[PDB]
DNA sequence: TCAATATCCACCTGCAGATTCTACCAAAAGTGTATTTGGAAACTGCTCCATCAAAAGGCATGTTCAGCTGAATTCAGCTGAACATGCCTTTTGATGGAGCAGTTTCCAAATACACTTTTGGTAGAATCTGCAGGTGGATATTGAT
DNA sequence: ATCAATATCCACCTGCAGATTCTACCAAAAGTGTATTTGGAAACTGCTCCATCAAAAGGCATGTTCAGCTGAATTCAGCTGAACATGCCTTTTGATGGAGCAGTTTCCAAATACACTTTTGGTAGAATCTGCAGGTGGATATTGA
């Protein structure tokens, strides 16, 4: 397939001064999008890293909803709306 | 003349916007692409349901909008309007994260 | 024989008692589970689920709709003191932030 | 043939019918009221275990279930859950 | 006379009881203002020697461990000065209030 | 009674925080504070007592309350 | 009567360690609260992880995964390791 | 002849077994569960009562009380997560005081 | 920089509250046997995940340009620290006593089982419908003058 | 206080994704007769909480004095927001192939049940120690001059 590298950019500017606004945000320092994204990336991280943990004890090869649910859900991050 | 709004005006106008949806901010695909690169640095050959990748997506944004409101009454207690690593630290330590 | 009769009517309630107190001892909580606790454990479960749906289908009006959405669950979530509290660190998918913008941020 | 999967759906609607008969319900909101209802369950179900553990008790009764509610809810949500709960009760038990 | 500058002894303090132990609340006032809240919950209710203790430890820890955020808040607005503004926003970040 | 904790007791409780200086309305505030503490532990751990039909709140009564308030606490039993 | 705890197998464990050093009672207080807290935690995770998987019983299966899920990083791969080991060497004898 | 010795293990595998059965868990409980758990355990309490060993040595004591375990822990990136969430009694905390907060 | 005033840090010392160490008795834990049955292969049915192609226009990029916010400085009054005083509450110890957390039985009511019929639910189908997206128009909000 | 420039708020419209209602099995509630406990119900101890008393010992409450910290004011360099041109990619649709969840059966290795048979761990006394708490004595760390 295709090489995965620098992904981390997707996250814009412009989506995370959204986000912010959402958490209502009048303005922006320069050297917050930097930050943001290495908290999300933390954030992602780790909570894929205890998906995946949960779709491999499951002798699967597919990382399932559930997987995300049960993920969020020890860190203590517990999202409704994928019950599957 | 030309017209132009004074600055903030347009940022409280996003602010009262953005909290009336209930959307995603984030690109579907470029957050897509970053998850498969996150996981596949844990274990490869892996594979998502559409709606895996759609469950973290909604963590994530659910989780940084919560983090900027924090950020924001960080930087307001010290008297500033405008949020800083400083404050994003600031929230994440007592917040216990990585204190 | 007698004609069957659901616990659900027995105890006068919306919520399926046999499947809740199927769920008990399949769940791994106690040895053994008694005939009231399926009961009392619908109960509280339609009631909780009851007292949501009421807040929600007002948020529901109030945006003149008539099909509740997660933005009206997140509204009657978070507005509600002690739903908020209940859920107070479950987060619901499409349902966005109540509106709220600091003070100090206004125009002067 | 794909397997059957149950859910607390029914159930929601015909209480939500009752609350507000003229309004309806995404599925998308289905989903949330699904996971409330299951989390709600664990969390009573749970704190039920653990208390009859502690009391060396076996078995899991209604007495546990209101505890359990007494100390998972809050103020006035704990009164009416725990009216409702015991109501149900004596009704199903007085025949 | 001898003084010292004002935070000296301060200091002299905080280095002091970071390095002890001790229960810094007056046993007696704290049992007394235990039982009375209890008083509240249920009448005529004995409390076990030790689960007062671990009240007590519980409670302390708690404190001081909200002492630190709050000074971490207090800093963070360029003072040295606690306020209860701090204690607020510390109280809040940590989703107790 | 919540009188009853100190000034001194809160200024100590502030020094192994890291505090060095206090302003006056801290006190006042502490005691709020501590107040609610010990009401949400207390009266859980009351209900755990009652639970058990005993008359006597007992340090694991604290401890489990402790633990559903998310401040596990080790050394009395757990 | 009987109130059983784990004092004796940590005071075992700390003559291993540590064959000169001593433990205060209180000390001990905290190591039982300790073993019973993690006990409790690997425990549920594997109770949990059973039941996603449908399984009616908990393995060392189990238990090592909770284990990857409970533990920090480098914590996790030593405890990982005894682990296998101890059963390695109990299936052989 | 008892599994713990068996198994090479100085914690009980007997006990944990008993427990992992009485716990409600599950139905079943696998042969090798309760020594894994049980050498998890040990490992675990080694590693504390070493480090904390260590910490009474640096303040010229033999027998380790509170304070040790709490100087060990907090002293210690990993375990200091593990029981992020934890209070020892009686252990106090890490001397540390703000920059700051410092004279001159 | 000196000279004085508390602080702190060592070393050695000795009683004593806890630790260890010493001896035993019942709940557990280890054995043998006889069953049971969970869930690991070996297959297959068949969702639904990864990819592709292609066209379109919503948005992400990068520049300008200057409003106004964050960040130094300065400065004064007034809050909070350091302290010497002096009295009151808390800390320490037996003493008894009464409340009550535990156990020892009892067994009657309640739960678990086994298995035999009944239906409430779940999965599609066929039937409906709230409302997403569009629009034009009456307001409303801002910002220059 | 306009009042010209823009952004908003609302009601009217209407075909269509989705939400509902309609149907046909079938897992899994409900029934009913048995077998097995669970744990509430008096009586009856120890044992720890509570009270009381009774000192001293600190430790806390007060009032002074002023050091230095926190805001309030000013000022200004330049960062970060608003507006705009350009055209890149993400978003949408629709079509497959086939990797892999998943539903079925098959059925040994492994776990549960049991009846006994042996430990080992938890107690309740007897036999030492690690340190706290003091006591000098000696440099330190602070401060004022
Ligand atoms: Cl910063
Ligand atoms: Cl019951
Ligand atoms: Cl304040
Ligand atoms: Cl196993
Ligand atoms: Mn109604
Ligand atoms: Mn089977
Ligand atoms: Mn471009
Ligand atoms: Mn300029
Ligand atoms: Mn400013
Ligand atoms: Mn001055
Ligand atoms: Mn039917
Ligand atoms: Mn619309
Ligand atoms: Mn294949
Ligand atoms: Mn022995
Ligand atoms: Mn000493």
């Amino acid at each position: 397939r295709k090489v995965l590298r620098d992904n981390i950019q997707g996250i814009t500017k412009p989506a995370i001064r959204r986000l912010a606004r959402r958490g209502g945000v009048k303005r922006i320092s320069g050297l917050i999008y930097e930050e943001t994204r290495g908290v999300l990336k933390v954030f992602l991280e780790n909570v894929i890293r205890d998906a995946v943990t949960y779709t491999e004890h499951a002798k699967r090869k597919t990382v399932t909803a559930m997987d995300v649910v049960y993920a969020l859900q020890r860190q203590g991050r517990t999202l409704y709306g994928f019950g599957g | 003349k030309p017209h132009r709004y004074r600055p903030g005006t347009v940022a409280l106008r996003e602010i009262r916007r953005y909290q009336k949806s209930t959307e995603l901010l984030i690109r579907k695909l470029p957050f897509q692409r970053l998850v498969r690169e996150i996981a596949q640095d844990f274990k490869t050959d892996l594979r998502f349901q559409s709606s895996a990748v759609m469950a973290l997506q909604e963590a994530c944004e659910a989780y940084l909008v919560g983090l900027f409101e924090d950020t924001n009454l960080c930087a307001i207690h010290a008297k500033r309007v405008t949020i800083m690593p400083k404050d994003i630290q600031l929230a994440r330590r007592i917040r216990g994260e990585r204190a | 024989r007698a004609k069957a009769k659901t616990r659900s009517s027995r105890a006068g309630l919306q919520f399926p008692v046999g499947r809740v107190h199927r769920l008990l001892r399949k769940g791994n909580y106690s040895e053994r589970v008694g005939a009231g606790a399926p009961v009392y454990l619908a109960a509280v479960l339609e009631y909780l689920t009851a007292e949501i749906l009421e807040l929600a289908g007002n948020a529901a009006r109030d945006n003149k709709k008539t099909r509740i959405i997660p933005r009206h669950l997140q509204l009657a979530i978070r507005n509600d003191e002690e739903l908020n509290k209940l859920l107070g660190r479950v987060t619901i998918a499409q349902g966005g932030v109540l509106p709220n913008i600091q003070a100090v941020l206004l125009p002067k | 043939k794909r397997s059957r999967k149950e859910s607390y759906s029914i159930y929601v609607y015909k209480v939500l019918k009752q609350v507000h008969p003229d309004t309806g319900i995404s599925s998308k909101a289905m989903g949330i009221m699904n996971s409330f209802v299951n989390d709600i369950f664990e969390r009573i179900a749970g704190e039920a275990s653990r208390l009859a553990h502690y009391n060396k008790r076996s078995t899991i009764t209604s007495r546990e279930i209101q505890t359990a509610v007494r100390l998972l809810l809050p103020g006035e949500l704990a009164k009416h859950a725990v009216s409702e709960g015991t109501k149900a009760v004596t009704k199903y038990t007085s025949a």
